[PDB]
């Protein structure tokens, strides 16, 4: 039927002007050059740090990357940070700077940019699902599946729908930084608002969650030595009795929140649609 | 609508409680 | 002879002050060129006169920065002016929106559209915004709001116009002059190149968004959505937007209509944009078994056929926009003449009303207006059950002293039936 | 009229018009009127 | 009836706090227990 279709070059380009940075542009790059298998010779990236990372602050690693070491679990301040890649092959070290280099294709840019950590920045990601209902109670239903429902958040920094979640804290696990980004973010908690019981089943709605995703993230603010990688947990309300006790309310670093229809034609930040297909596909839903 | 409802019911583990 | 002095209404919106015209209409600018941002003070506003129309028209041409308040406060002082101070104020507002281009619509179709605007328009004393061009679905509008003009005597509902002043024929010759233009004749034949738009005949007034450009359009867009949000907040009165056939266009008023809290009433069946929103309402949210087999592939195909995209992300940036509308289903009501019916096109106008912010005395009297009891004692009892009494019994006093000035027996029993006593009256103005 | 062949009903609603009026069906000639049927437009099947 | 296939009982603990506020749990327990211990029979409660 379409002949020299010459497979699906799914591969990712960030945009050119870099987020944040007051007009600083990227070196480009066409789509068919990015693996690191290929050469390239014609290759000159710009090193570019921002200055909200070069302040030093708790969450930023050190300026100088020399004895940190990689793939392994790693104790800086007595707190474990984990710094291993979902990548097959692992981070190959550079020997000449001692920066890690990004396996998952070239960037066109040097340098840690808006990201505090080198190499992998672990994020997580919480999808708080329940079956799309209609008044009468029967879920609906469109292709022969029945169709999911997510709690999603509006960026504060480019105003464009996203999944709540955030960087993992130093010392801490996915499960807490989960949990907290989602009551920050999606229900202002915190900065008693909500008592008792809503807790109760909010804790009810955090018991059963399932890691569904360990991917690398298409994230715009990705260069060759910092990516993010995210760990999504899908939590799921069968019943929907928990799910119907959340009062949504946009706080912190979220403008509004909202429960949206999962499909493919969403427009979300970074690779969350790589994710929610995991959700749909992991749930046998419609996407 | 009674047959509808016994019709839909008919169709890594983490905790994240500590937040 | 032209008038000389205005009653303009204050801003704390207790009484009319009486000014001078030259005075009020300085705040009013018009640019001569795209350049100009500062601009000069308008010289094209007065009344126009049309050929086979007994009443005549006013027209203003302003600014885009100028502020919809002070338009809003010209259309009142005109509504005052003309009317008398006590003239009929709008509780309702309906936003025709629709396709420029001409199209032909069923005869059952176009029947139920004409009858249940009509009636809508003729009952809650409506003020209809639309395009104001001598174009489609607007100028037919115009001839629906004409045989308004015909059936009733005294009071006549305004049908404001909002236009983008660079595509509209004759601009020079009504900007050139000392103005007011008193009853200045329209010439809708003549050819003022480059435009080839006309004003439509049947459309009480006129307001011209000017800001330099010549032949763009959609540039009124965004302060046409400013005035109906300001009059909504004025009147306390609800804005309802209705949806026949559209163009890309259609979708972006529609998207700032949604996203400004108004509800949008969707006609099924008209074609084009009106579809595509359609399908929308029923993939997201209809649970019916028909519309089990609806997909995002099909809906981009019929996006496809019907607007023709020049490229995929142009596409795609229209789907996005147009299954972003539709994520609150509260905000969008699809009529259509296979599931609903003929006359049920103002009950669809009803639920839109209901479906917006919560002010239950102003719902309870839009329902006493369209005579549906079933509705308003299904509301109060869902209130009732919910323990939302406070509510019932802070609204009940001026929805029965509503009840009875409208002459609504039942309504009258129905109130008085749920604990409205009958000596606790009290009158609009103070004596 | 739902699926866009109004061309069609145009085209054939004259001569449909005109065969009902010959044959007496009253209920026919409304329904064909009220499909935008032009009453001025008909024409004879012979040529005078 | 299918209404009531939703009903928990957590929710009819939520329901009996919300109303009566009790000080303790061991309260609450006990109050909900007695309820619970009232409707055993079904002929003995005739619901309007
Ligand atoms: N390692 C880090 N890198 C960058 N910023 C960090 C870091 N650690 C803490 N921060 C602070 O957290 C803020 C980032 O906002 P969060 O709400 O923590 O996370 P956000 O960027 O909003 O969400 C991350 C999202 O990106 C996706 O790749 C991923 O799926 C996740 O959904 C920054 O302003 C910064 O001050
Ligand atoms: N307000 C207008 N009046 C006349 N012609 C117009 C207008 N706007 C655009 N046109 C031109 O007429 C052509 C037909 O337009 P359609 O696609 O049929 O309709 P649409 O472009 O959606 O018009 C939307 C406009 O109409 C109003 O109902 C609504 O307020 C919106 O401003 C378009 O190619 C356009 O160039
Ligand atoms: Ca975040
Ligand atoms: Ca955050």
């Amino acid at each position: 039927v379409h002949g020299h279709t010459a497979e699906a070059a799914e591969w990712y380009v960030p945009p050119e002007e870099y987020p944040k940075s007051g007009g600083v542009k990227r070196y480009l790059i066409d789509a068919s050059m990015v693996p690191l298998s290929i050469m390239c010779p014609s290759y000159d990236p710009v090193e570019y740090t921002h200055p909200s990372v070069a302040a030093q602050p708790v969450w930023a690693d050190p300026a100088d990357p020399r004895k940190i070491k990689f793939n392994v679990k790693d104790e800086v301040n007595g707190k474990v940070v984990d710094r291993t890649s979902c990548h097959p092959s692992g981070i190959s070290i550079d020997s000449n700077t001692g920066r890690p280099i990004n396996p998952w294709g070239r960037t066109g840019m040097t340098g840690r940019g808006l990201l505090g950590k080198w190499g992998v920045n672990q994020a997580a990601d919480t999808v708080v699902t329940r079956w799309k209902r209609s008044p009468d109670g029967s879920i609906l239903e469109r292709d022969g599946k029945k169709v999911l429902e997510f709690v999603a958040i509006q960026r504060q920094d480019n105003k464009m729908w996203a999944i709540p979640g955030g960087f993992v804290d130093n010392g801490e696990d996915v499960a807490l930084t989960s949990g907290r980004e989602f009551m920050e973010e999606a229900l202002g908690m915190g900065t008693d608002l909500m008592s008792a019981e809503s807790k109760d089943s909010l804790a009810a709605l955090f018991s059963s969650g399932t890691i569904v995703a360990r991917i690398y993230c298409e994230d715009p603010r990705n260069t060759d030595n910092a990516w993010v990688e995210t760990t999504c947990v899908n939590f799921h309300d069968e019943s929907g009795r928990h799910a119907a006790r959340l009062k949504l309310q946009g706080g912190d670093d979220a403008e509004h929140a909202r429960w949206m229809m999962v499909h493919g034609g969403l427009n979300l930040f970074a690779s969350h649609r790589t994710l929610l297909q995991h959700v749909t596909s992991a749930l046998n839903a419609y996407f | 609508i009674s047959f509808r409802f016994s019709l839909d019911q008919q169709a890594n583990r983490l905790n994240s409680a500590v937040a | 002879v032209a008038a000389k002095t205005l009653l303009i209404e204050n801003e704390d919106g207790k009484g009319s002050t009486r000014m001078e015209v030259q005075d009020f209409m300085k705040r009013f600018h018009m640019h001569a060129s795209e350049d100009d941002k500062t601009g000069s003070p308008s010289t094209a506003w007065g009344t126009l006169r049309f050929p086979t129309k007994e009443a005549t028209a006013p027209y203003l041409r302003l600014s885009v920065n100028d502020d919809p308040e002070d338009a809003l406060l010209f259309v009142k002082a005109m509504l005052a002016q003309k009317y008398g101070e006590t003239y009929d104020r709008p509780s309702l507002i309906l936003s025709v929106t629709g396709g420029a281009r001409n199209f032909t619509l069923p005869p059952r179709l176009e029947t139920a559209i004409a009858k249940g605007l009509r009636l809508a328009a003729q009952r809650t004393n409506a003020w209809v915004v639309t395009g104001g061009t001598n174009t489609g679905v607007m100028k037919l509008t115009g001839q629906i709001m004409e045989a308004l003009s015909k059936t009733q005597s005294h009071f006549i509902p305004p049908t404001i116009g909002i236009a983008t002043y660079g595509v509209i024929i004759g601009g020079d010759d009504m900007t050139r002059g000392e103005p007011p233009k008193i009853g200045l004749e329209y010439e809708m034949h003549k050819k003022d190149p480059p435009k080839t738009t006309p004003l439509d005949d049947n459309h009480n007034l006129f307001l011209l968004v000017d800001d330099g450009s010549t032949n763009k359009f959609g540039k009124e867009i965004k302060f046409r959505a400013a005035f109906e949000n300001a009059a909504g907040q004025a009147f306390a009165a609800p804005v309802v937007t209705i949806v026949v056939q559209g163009g890309p266009g259609t979708l972006g008023t529609a998207l700032q209509a949604v996203r400004q809290g108004t509800p949008i009433v969707v006609v099924d069946g008209s074609g084009l944009a009106a579809d595509v929103l359609a399908y929308a309402y029923n993939f997201m949210h209809n649970p019916l078994t028909r519309f089990k087999s609806y997909t995002i592939d099909d809906l981009r195909q019929k996006v496809a056929q019907t607007f023709n995209p020049k490229s995929s992300q142009q596409l795609t940036n229209l789907l996005d926009s147009a299954l972003e509308c539709v994520q609150d289903p509260n905000l969008v009501v699809v009529y259509s003449l296979q599931e609903s019916g003929i006359d049920e096109f103002d009950d669809c106008i009803l639920k839109a009303i209901f479906s917006s912010q919560g002010k239950l005395g102003n719902k309870l009297k839009q329902a006493m207006y369209f005579d549906q009891l079933d509705v308003a004692k299904r509301a109060l009892s869902e209130a009732s059950k919910n323990g939302q009494h406070n509510e019932i019994a802070a609204c009940i006093n001026d929805n029965l002293m509503a009840a009875m000035m409208h002459n609504k027996p039942h309504f009258v029993e129905l109130y008085l039936g749920f604990d409205a006593k009958i000596y606790e009256l009290k009158p609009s103005e103070e004596v």
